[PDB]
């Protein structure tokens, strides 16, 4: 009943170190779930990889 | 290049007065059937066909 | 060999069979006389321009 | 002489700005190297251990290296021996020299293929055209049968016999050895063999148009949110009287 | 008092990016000096982590640069943001000069003419560079301009056998090239900071060509987050040409070994020197075409001479925005002519365009300015 | 270098500022963003415009007769 | 005569939170500020990647 | 720093880029240096001030 | 040149080959020397007379 955009500035924003702790952090999790995503797309529009490499591996 | 007799009465032929460098065939072959040349263009420097 | 399959449904369509007959009515022109310098380079170069363009829509929906 | 005709747009599977190669048609295009191309044409910059991210596992790329013999350096006598090859090595090259190459090939240089797609207008699309429309020479021409037509080679006297109606090649997975087909499959290769960094070129790409398209409105949002303080100004001018 | 006001390191930092007082009214065409500068440190970057494995002899320069390419860690994107960086560093260039040109920038005299010496360094720069990679196109391209010199009387021959270092484009003329290439950049940097000297001398000029002491703001926040945004449609621009469109700009010749033999059939420079290949060829002449080659770069110098407007800007000026516009689509033409073979139409439009070239700075858009004048009762 | 309170004499002119958080950073963007552009686009097109045409016609007649320029009829 | 100097309306150019003028602004101040922040954070984050 | 397991191929033409380059950087450190002298102007022998006998 | 295979033939190259490639090399060489000969000098100076106080 206050706002959430209110609560990320009271808590996190209006300390720059905090700000800065935030980004830091922030850019940690945001690494892990773009590269995650990213690679899932491209992998989704492709298909003739090493998506084929069942094939060749585990028979050594 | 080894010169066939159609081509050393050919350049024979050229008037020497309406060229850029003035020169006779004759002056610039030792023995007429050979013409040995730097195949560099006097332009800038490609190599002609 | 399934080049050959689609070369035979390109040459049906209308663009590359006026280009057939454009290289026929070369073939004859230069039979016809003893010396002549005429080439049918252009003539033949034409048609393949037509048929390729078809091949390359077509072909590769065979090749596996 | 003079005139010329352009190749085709074919819709190989890595043409599109996010489409990579497909590797399988890698695997077979490998084999159209090793089994035709090879004989006559160098490889210089492509290395067995290239293929084992991309076509091969690492035991089968150094069982493929195993197959040829390549020379090593010496030992103490000061000597060249022959070695049953590695990973490190080279493609095996089948000349000595320039020179070499064209006093077999009858006066004619067949060129090095590690970067013969990116070294030629029109890429694989030149490659595949060259290669499949192979025809009867038209009246008015005469060759030296030295050279052979190709519509699509420039002055349309080639010094390459057509190296493709043969149907060759040991085949694993085993689908048919086409004329078309192993054309389709060397252009593959010889893509990759010309840029191996195709694929990660690509999804490196996606991450920068994603990426941007997230940067791009966030810093305009920034250059607005400084620059409303001046796009909103009222001016007043008040002189005495 | 500040520590950014008057530590003396600092204060030349303040004076040129923090309370350097700016015009409210600069638009985007501003841009591009910052853009500049990013493209020079862009290329020395890349340039850098290059020359940490390019080898600058003949028997090994095509090799090392494919080894950068297949080897070397992520040597494919240094590589291709190297090359098609060149190209950004000439897109802004050209849209900088254009800036000046339209909006009566020149003014500033020593500014200007400063940055022809920029351009002709840079020029000389990316010439240099091309030659490196030992490609055909590496080879004939040197082989056409470094014989440029040769046309100039008495001397000529005696100087561009001094250049190669030898009776050809050789051995000694690579590596020469390699460190040419490595030293210019920095010096281009040493003039680009005299550059700025002279410019914060009076500031920026502005779209209307008006006096804007009367509306200044201070360059932050506002020309560093333009100039940020500016830097990022630049990365846009250049990681759409690496990622996407490596090749695009670059000739497949170059992807051939030189071969010192046999030229190639077409022979092009890259784009961004069409217009003056356009415009040597034009002439039937040897030292006639090299003559107006070298007169259509440094003509700019002259324009300076040639402003007769009693207005500054382009801005309220029909007419010479119709004969500017005129200017952008002659270049076009003669970046058009320059791409193509020496043959039947564009020969004679070739010689056009290039008459219309020196018709539109040396004569045209003169004396629409007068004409312009005359008409406000000027 | 130039400096603040050493540029020129103003006299008699108030400016009226918000702050950037009291206000829009994209006020009315499309609904007076595109008339604006069409009214830029109309102020200049016929400066800008006809040398590029003039171009282009000149681009599109010279490749069609270079292109037609390499061929024969008779010998 | 410097009396007559109203400051004129910015209603156009004003975020919704701050339209009404029988509204205390320290109530949307947080959220505000909250909102243009988060873009420089998000942009931070962006440029770091 | 090597680029290796050794000193090697590596390790010589990456000496030969940073060699080419730190002058270059020397002689921008030498115009700063040169810079925050000029705000004192130099020291003498005595190390007394000598603004009486410039 | 910069590989392993030719820096000490390329060396040897200025030194007998390049016209006074020898004298520019040993200029170098020397150079180098001469630059921390100043270097040692210029230091003992700054430590002698109080010049570190900048
Ligand atoms: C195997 C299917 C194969 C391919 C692929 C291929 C490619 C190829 C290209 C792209 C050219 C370059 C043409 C050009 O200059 O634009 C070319 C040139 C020659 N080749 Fe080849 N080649 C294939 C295999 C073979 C084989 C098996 C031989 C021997 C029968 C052969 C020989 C040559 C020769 C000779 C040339 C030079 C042609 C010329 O310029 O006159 N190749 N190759
Ligand atoms: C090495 C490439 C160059 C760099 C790094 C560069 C640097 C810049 C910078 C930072 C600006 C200020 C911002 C701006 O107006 O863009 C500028 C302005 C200027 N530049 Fe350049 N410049 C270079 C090339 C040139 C060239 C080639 C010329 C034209 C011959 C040019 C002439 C000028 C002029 C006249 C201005 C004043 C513009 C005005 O205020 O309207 N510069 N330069
Ligand atoms: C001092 C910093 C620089 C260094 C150390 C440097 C070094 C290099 C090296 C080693 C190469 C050869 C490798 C290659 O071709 O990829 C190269 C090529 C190149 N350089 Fe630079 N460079 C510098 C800056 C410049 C600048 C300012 C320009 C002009 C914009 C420039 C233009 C290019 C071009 C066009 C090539 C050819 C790229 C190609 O197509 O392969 N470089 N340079
Ligand atoms: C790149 C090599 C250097 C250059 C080009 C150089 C440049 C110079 C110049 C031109 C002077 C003024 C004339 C003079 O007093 O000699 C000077 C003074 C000074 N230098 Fe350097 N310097 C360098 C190395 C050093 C080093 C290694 C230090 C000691 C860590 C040093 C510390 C100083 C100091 C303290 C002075 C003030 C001397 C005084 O007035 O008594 N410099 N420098
Ligand atoms: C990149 C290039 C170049 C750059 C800047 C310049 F001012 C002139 C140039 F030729 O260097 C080069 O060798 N070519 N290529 C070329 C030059 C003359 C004839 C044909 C090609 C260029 O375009
Ligand atoms: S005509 Fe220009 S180099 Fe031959």
């Amino acid at each position: 009943a206050p706002t959430l955009t209110a609560r990320l500035y009271s808590l996190l924003f209006r300390r720059t170190s905090t700000f800065a702790l935030t980004i830091v952090v922030g850019a940690l999790f945001f690494e892990r779930a773009f590269d995650q995503g990213a690679d899932a797309i491209y992998e989704h529009i492709n298909e003739g990889k090493l998506w084929k490499h069942i094939k060749h591996k585990y028979e050594n | 290049r080894h010169r066939t007799k159609k081509e050393i009465d050919q350049e024979a032929a050229v008037e020497v007065s309406q060229l850029r460098d003035p020169q006779h065939d004759l002056e610039r072959v030792k023995k007429p059937e050979w013409v040995i040349l730097i195949g560099v263009c006097t332009h800038l420097g490609c190599v002609p066909i | 060999d399934p080049l050959t399959t689609v070369r035979e449904q390109c040459e049906q369509l209308e663009k590359c069979v006026k280009a057939r007959e454009r290289l026929e009515l070369c073939d004859e022109r230069v039979s016809s006389r003893s010396q002549t310098e005429e080439d049918c380079t252009e003539e033949l170069l034409d048609f393949l321009h037509a048929r390729d363009h078809c091949v390359a829509h077509k072909l590769f929906n065979s090749l596996k | 002489s003079d005139l010329e005709l352009h190749p085709p747009s074919y819709p190989w599977s890595h043409r599109g700005l996010l489409s990579s190669l497909d590797h399988t048609s890698i695997r077979r295009g490998f084999q159209v190297y090793k089994q035709v191309c090879s004989s006559c044409h160098s490889m210089d910059y492509v290395a067995y251990r290239h293929l084992v991210g991309v076509c091969y596992t690492e035991d089968e790329a150094k069982a493929l290296a195993e197959e040829v013999e390549v020379q090593d350096g010496p030992n103490e006598d000061g000597e060249m021996f022959m070695r049953p090859g590695k990973l490190s090595d080279y493609f095996p090259k089948p000349y000595p020299n320039p020179e070499a190459a064209r006093a077999a090939n009858n006066g004619a240089l067949p060129p090095d293929l590690s970067y013969i797609v990116r070294a030629r207008h029109g890429g694989e699309d030149y490659v595949f055209s060259l290669l499949t429309g192979y025809c009867e020479p038209p009246t008015g021409v005469s060759l030296r049968e030295g050279l052979y037509f190709n519509p699509y080679f420039p002055g349309q006297a080639i010094g390459m016999a057509p190296p493709i109606y043969n149907e060759v090649l040991e085949f694993d997975d085993g689908t048919p050895a086409t004329m078309s087909q192993v054309a389709k499959d060397v252009c593959t290769f010889l893509r990759w063999a010309a840029e191996p960094e195709h694929d990660h070129r690509k999804r490196m790409g996606l991450k920068m148009l994603l990426m941007m398209g997230l940067l791009l409105p966030l810093v305009y949002a920034m250059k607005r949110h400084k620059w409303s303080v001046l796009k909103s100004r009222k001016l007043a001018y008040r002189p005495p009287k | 008092t500040n520590i950014r006001k008057s530590h003396p390191l600092m204060k030349i930092v303040n004076n040129a990016f923090i309370d350097l007082p700016a015009p409210s009214n600069i638009s985007s065409w501003w841009n591009f000096g910052s853009l500049l500068g990013i493209c020079l440190i862009l290329q020395i970057l890349t340039g850098l982590f290059l020359a940490m494995h390019y080898t600058s002899d003949t028997t090994t320069a095509f090799s090392s640069v494919t080894h950068i390419c297949r080897d070397v860690n992520y040597g494919w994107i240094i590589r291709y943001m190297h090359a098609n960086g060149a190209s950004m560093f000439f897109i802004c260039l050209y849209m900088h000069v254009g800036r000046g040109l339209y909006y009566g920038s020149y003014t500033f005299l020593e500014t200007w003419n400063i940055g022809v010496i920029l351009l002709l360094t840079v020029m000389a720069t990316a010439f240099m560079g091309y030659v490196l990679p030992w490609g055909q196109m590496s080879f004939w391209g040197a082989t056409v301009i470094t014989n440029l010199l040769s046309a100039i009387p008495y001397i000529g021959t005696n100087l561009v056998e001094w250049i190669w270092g030898g009776f050809s484009v050789d051995k000694a003329t690579l590596t020469r090239f390699f460190a040419f290439h490595f030293i210019l950049p920095f010096i281009i940097m040493a003039i680009a900071m005299v550059h700025l000297l002279f410019l914060h001398e009076t500031g920026s000029n502005n779209p209307t060509g008006i006096s804007s002491d009367v509306d200044k703001i201070p360059f932050h926040p506002y020309y560093t987050i333009k100039d940020i945004l500016g830097a990022l449609l630049l990365i846009l621009a250049l990681m759409l040409l690496v990622l996407f469109a490596p090749d695009l700009l670059g000739d497949p010749d170059n992807y051939t070994p030189a071969n010192p033999l046999n030229t190639p059939p077409h022979i092009k420079p890259e784009w961004y020197f069409l217009f003056a290949y356009a415009i040597l060829r034009s002439i039937p002449n040897k030292l006639g075409g090299v003559l107006a080659l070298a007169f259509s770069i440094l003509i700019l110098a002259l324009i300076p001479l040639l402003h007769t407007s009693k207005q500054r800007s382009m801005m309220f000026r029909p007419l010479s925005q119709c004969l500017f516009w005129a200017l952008v689509a002659d270049l076009l033409t003669l970046t058009w002519i320059g791409g193509q073979p020496v043959e039947h139409p564009y020969i004679t439009i070739g010689q056009l365009a290039s008459v219309l070239y020196f018709l539109l700075i040396l004569v045209l858009m003169p004396t629409a300015g007068t004409i312009e004048n005359k008409l406000l009762k000027w | 270098g130039r400096q603040f309170g050493h540029l020129t004499r103003v006299r008699h002119v108030i400016t009226y500022s918000l702050s950037p958080f009291e206000q829009r950073a994209f006020p009315h963007y499309f609904s007076k963003g595109i008339p604006n552009v069409l009214r830029r686009t109309r102020a200049c097109i016929l400066r800008v415009a006809p040398p590029f045409v003039a171009f282009y016609l000149v681009y599109t007649w010279g490749t069609q007769e270079f292109e037609k320029s390499k061929r024969k009829n008779p010998a | 005569s410097h009396t007559d100097i109203k400051v004129p309306d910015f209603s156009d150019y004003r975020r919704p939170e701050v339209l009404d003028s029988t509204k205390s602004s320290k109530e949307s101040s947080e959220a505000r500020k909250g909102f243009s922040y988060l873009v420089t954070a998000t942009t931070t984050v962006g440029v770091a990647y």
